RNA sequence: GGUGAAAUUCUUGGAUUUAUUGAAGACUAACUACUGCGAAAGCAUUUGCCAAGGACGUUUUCAUUAAUCAAGAACGAAAGUUAGGGGAUCGAAGAUGAUCAGAUACCGUCGUAGUCUUAACCAUAAACUAUGCCGACUAGGGAUCGGGUGGUGUUUUUUUAAUGACCCACUCGGCACCUUACGAGAAAUCAAAGUCUUUGGGUUCUGGGGGGAGUAUGGUCGCAAGGCUGAAACUUAAAGGAAUUGACGGAAGGGCACCACCAGGAGUGGAGCCUGCGGCUUAAUUUGACUCAACACGGGGAAACUCACCAGGUCCAGACACAAUAAGGAUUGACAGAUUGAGAGCUCUUUCUUGAUUUUGUGGGUGGUGGUGCAUGGCCGUUCUUAGUUGGUGGAGUGAUUUGUCUGCUUAAUUGCGAUAACGAACGAGACCUUAACCUACUAAAUAGUGGUGCUAGCAUUUGCUGGUUAUCCACUUCUUAGAGGGACUAUCGGUUUCAAGCCGAUGGAAGUUUGAGGCAAUAACAGGUCUGUGAUGCCCUUAGACGUUCUGGGCCGCACGCGCGCUACACUGACGGAGCCAGCGAGUCUAACCUUGGCCGAGAGGUCUUGGUAAUCUUGUGAAACUCCGUCGUGCUGGGGAUAGAGCAUUGUAAUUAUUGCUCUUCAACGAGGAAUUCCUAGUAAGCGCAAGUCAUCAGCUUGCGUUGAUUACGUCCCUGCCCUUUGUACACACC
């Protein structure tokens, strides 16, 4: 019967979403910060959304935790998402510089496109 | 529980009426925020104090006197 | 055999079982499907005749020959009109055997009419798609059956060829199916149940609230059951359809609970007693409460009081307004005697006093533990030891309503992880508060202790041990106290899960079940209890010979009997006598006799003289009890048990008889471990044991707490009794009593 409630939960989700880089991976100084960055009426109640709060981080730096962006998560986020490869995906490199569509697609190009480098395969069942 | 005690305020009153006696019942809280004595919030209330943001370089240096 | 169990029945005359060989008895098990044919009823292994049919193909033919149809016909599920055969599997009936209160039923065994003749049904079915037939249009999709068309398709073999079978595409015609709802509908739902108040394609049949009633009567078919046709009198305010929310189910799924069970423990029900309830009795045996949720409950352990009941005796404390008597006296009180339970001037004899406040009448006033808790307020109990409840905005539906408030996993928890036509919230839970656990860390205590120092005792003597010393003095807070704090948050590690919420194991820790236990505690409700807690109260009653109030006695306790909560026992793990001696929660008196130390007297109960205490100071270390040694007892209703009863001594009380209670001697009953039933309980717990407080003047076998000793058994399940959620049925909504 140790389910923590949701006030523990949305608090220390809470303090984790603008606090990462003040806490440690260890409840002793975690449950002593807690004094003077948050607000809590009770000792009972410190102990355990800092008791939550680390074991929160115990998964964190194990990896991305779903619903809990630290501030840090963030910006290396929108550093890693500007994938620029060096080569394209479709510009045929890989190919001989022709692509190798079929039949059906060659007439689709000569009756609306203009001349392209294609070739022919034999698609069928 | 114990904030029924501090937040909680009640009165029970009879009026005599002509059909009979009708009881009146009023249960009041204030906010803890007028609060001077006592507690100042809810036993579950968690306030954040928000935290001031910083540059990354800083410069490294140093500033003598 | 046969059944939930059994029984009827057959069984050395060999049952049942095994083999071989025969003979009569629907139809065609598997194949068998959201597949085919037929007008419907209906029709399944073959093979052969006899006619019939749809669909497709068609540059064949007729040319309106058609659609629906009163009258009129044909065809037909099965179950018995009637007349041969063959031979029971099932039950009508019938026989039996069970079950049951009965069981003429369900279930078991057997068996006649009863889907096998050849020959009629008058023609009845929930004969159903509960949906007439013909024609046109309106929307997408994938399958499938029959036919046809096409593929520089596959396979079968001669190499490909011809077929066949399969694949792709299309088309016609079918049995259907899936998605939406433009559209309909009251909704359920529906590609028709659409194209309908923007109401007309053609046509046939039926209905006009529920019954009476498919009845009466007439006809007709009818050797029969019975069909087909078919009213009225009278009666009635609903009957009915679909859906919503609850409740219920001998419905299903998921969980939970020692007010459920499991495994056990201690018991209760058996005995004596005392304590409530009923019944009986009585002058009265006051009364409320009757499953959980009445019955050691009304804080209800009643001698008077309480007290509401009974037999009697007083008093007005009936205020005020009006009227009348009335300073030639409105009225009150009383000595003595009578009277009275009575030293009540109650009332009377007598004659004193008082005097304008009183008396009488008219209105009212007041009081009532008089009635109504089914007129109410407040309080409490219960539903309900569970996790549930509700707005806002948005979505669905005509609407009541619904979603949010949930598939799954997890939790003690609507607790969370999450998924999501919902998002964001509120109450409940949790959080919170109190209490018990840890602190050699702080704050310092002659109203708590500790060590040394002085004085002094006993032994040893060697420098030691056990003490005493109200403050002799000094020092400290480990023990005790109480302020502020700290500490646990499941910390660390390992293992499991969707890799999360979590769960389990180990270590460390005073503490790992929400740390243990409480307090508090939702929305809605009950004709739950209380008018006998209240100067809380409406309405009704009474109000002077009072239902007010007071006083004297009695009753609440009365006992052929029945029930509930308990106490003491049935003995040797014990009784009795000495010895050791070990706690915690608390209470205690200024104008009043409260808790009582100590000294003396007494067998005891108790008496007497003082003292301390308004209290961490004194009672008090409450020197409690079970417990532990040593001894007596010796398997015997015995020395277990102390019920019942007799005599005496004391205490409280105005009063003790109907024994208040305490003590002494004697009397020495039932009861030999308690049937059906039934209660409570998972760790400092049950159980054993006593102590303080409430009530108290006296009485505790009761209750609220406390400490002493301290276990067996589980770490589960829904089997019994209940509870929460989901699905489901409902003719229930006073809600399965």
């Amino acid at each position: 019967g140790r389910v923590r409630t949701k006030t523990v939960k949305r608090a220390s989700k809470a303090l984790i979403e603008r606090y990462y880089p003040k806490l440690t991976l260890d409840f002793q100084t975690n449950k002593r910060l807690c004094d003077e960055i948050a607000t809590i009426q009770s000792k009972r109640l410190r102990n355990k959304i800092a008791g939550y709060t680390t074991h929160l981080m115990k998964r964190i730096q194990k990896g991305p935790v779903r619903g809990i962006s630290f501030k840090l998560q963030e910006e290396e986020r929108e550093r890693k998402d500007q994938y620029v490869p060096e080569v394209s995906a479709l510009d045929l490199s890989r190919s001989n510089g022709v692509l190798n569509v079929d039949n059906q697609t060659s007439d689709l190009v000569k009756s609306l496109g203009l001349k392209l480098p294609l070739s022919v395969i034999n698609v069928s069942a | 529980g114990q904030p029924v005690n501090d937040f909680i305020d009640t009165a029970t009153r009879h009026v005599l009426m002509r059909q009979g006696v009708l009881g009146i019942k009023v249960k009041i809280m204030r906010d803890p925020a007028k609060s001077r004595t006592g507690p100042k919030a809810l036993p579950d209330a968690v306030t954040i104090i928000e935290p001031k943001e910083e540059e990354p370089i800083l410069a490294p240096s140093v500033k003598d006197y």
